[PDB]
């Protein structure tokens, strides 16, 4: 529906939209975007995932609303409504993986941007495992896996131990295996690792960048301190 | 557990 | 949409959707409970003025934001944009003054069905006249004032001062002087006249009645407050 | 100025 509509006309509006709190719009605004065909600047690719990460997010929260009403009861209104919800979870994950692999995570060659896309991949595949109960439960598990494992191995080898986007990488992956993969043992000793290990690159930052590092190093202590 | 907040800018 | 189901099922789903705070599928359920042609309890009016309020509420909210970076401004975008949602909330405003008028009004006999769905019109032609600025104007302000103002005068006559929905309609109507009609000193003297003849009548009621109307004289002297 | 919150049950 935004074929018609200038490219940065669409990353305007969606900069508009997060002002006016209109999450839907946003990620409608950048879905158009990304069907551009042009690949996606850090700030691009920012606006992306905050507008998803809003859509997804509220229909998480009244998924869980909906399922523990259901596990409650046990008419069908409950589980049909619950069902509903989660279909439209379903599709608004689909349509992300479908932007990443048509064509985003293909032609994205730097390590910023690759990582980037790889996380996201992992984060929504993640978000179709949470409702996930059929026999294909085992395999989206393994799909957020390989995507979380292969954006692990490239910010290894490319980005320093406080990068943003690697510590958030190992923060979500953390996630996965203590909540998805039932790992809590890998989870704690992955966020662990990370931590020390951006610890101990610290010195090297500047003021600013060093906040941005030790915001996300405090959501893997407050992790780790749920954890242990 | 927290996973990256991720909902601004 | 929800022409094939039962009446009892959409009301229980908006139920369930109110607790998923899913306020966009609620309206869309309390529309088909009164496509059904039936006349509306008490507990499931409150249902349809929750539901659309937190829908007209978020496209208030964007709709302020919005029209406020517009003003700064004075491309196209945000303009645009801001058209966008003034006309989403505009199709909202007419859908809510549609249900009321086929048929709900009309066969609403009792005070308290009467008055709480002429309240109702009059709150929904005061958003479409705060985003109001052609040839109608005018016309939207008058249709709510009339609407209001029937509704003030059934409750006069056919409900106690303390009444929780008498209070609420000269609340929204004091609002509706102060910030629509530019009548302060008319707001001021509702609101005042209200607070004193509820206060008057507190001594007659329950525990949970004093709560129930305490609690909106609260929200009158709150804008006198602002207001003096 | 607050109208009515109107928002919840
Ligand atoms: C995957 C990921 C990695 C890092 C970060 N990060 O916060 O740096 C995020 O989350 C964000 O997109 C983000 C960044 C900054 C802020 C700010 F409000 F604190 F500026 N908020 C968010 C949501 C994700
Ligand atoms: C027009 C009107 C009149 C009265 C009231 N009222 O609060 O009594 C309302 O608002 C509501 O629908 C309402 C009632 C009660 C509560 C509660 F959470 F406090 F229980 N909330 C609301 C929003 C409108
Ligand atoms: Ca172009
Ligand atoms: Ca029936
Ligand atoms: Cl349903
Ligand atoms: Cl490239
Ligand atoms: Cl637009
Ligand atoms: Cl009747």
């Amino acid at each position: 529906a935004m074929g018609s509509m200038e490219r940065a006309s669409l990353i305007q509006k969606a900069k508009l939209a997060e002002q006016a709190e209109r999450y839907e719009d946003m990620a409608a605004f950048m879905k158009g975007a990304v069907e551009k065909g042009e690949e996606l600047s850090c700030e691009e690719r920012n606006l992306l995932s905050v507008a998803y990460k809003n859509v997804v997010g509220g229909q998480r929260a009244a998924w869980r609303v909906l399922s523990s009403i259901e596990q409650k009861s046990n008419g069908p209104e409950v589980r049909e409504y619950r069902e509903k919800v989660e279909t439209e979870l379903q599709g608004v994950c689909d349509t992300v993986l479908g932007l990443l692999d048509s064509h985003l995570i293909k032609e994205a060659g730097d390590a910023e941007s690759r990582v980037f896309y790889l996380k996201m991949k992992g984060d929504y595949y993640r978000y179709l495992a949470e409702v996930a109960t059929g026999d294909d439960k085992k395999r989206i598990i393994d799909s957020a896996r390989s995507a979380y494992q292969e954006a692990m191995d490239i910010s290894k080898k490319e980005m320093p131990p406080t990068n943003p986007i690697r510590l958030g990488l190992a923060l979500n992956f953390s996630v996965f295996h203590y909540e998805i993969a039932n790992s809590p043992e890998e989870a704690i000793s992955l966020a662990k690792t990370t931590f020390d290990e951006a610890m101990a690159d610290l010195h090297t930052l500047s003021e600013d960048s060093y906040k941005d590092s030790t915001l996300i190093m405090q959501l893997l202590r407050d992790n780790l301190t749920l954890w242990t | 557990a927290g996973s990256i907040p991720g909902r601004r800018s």
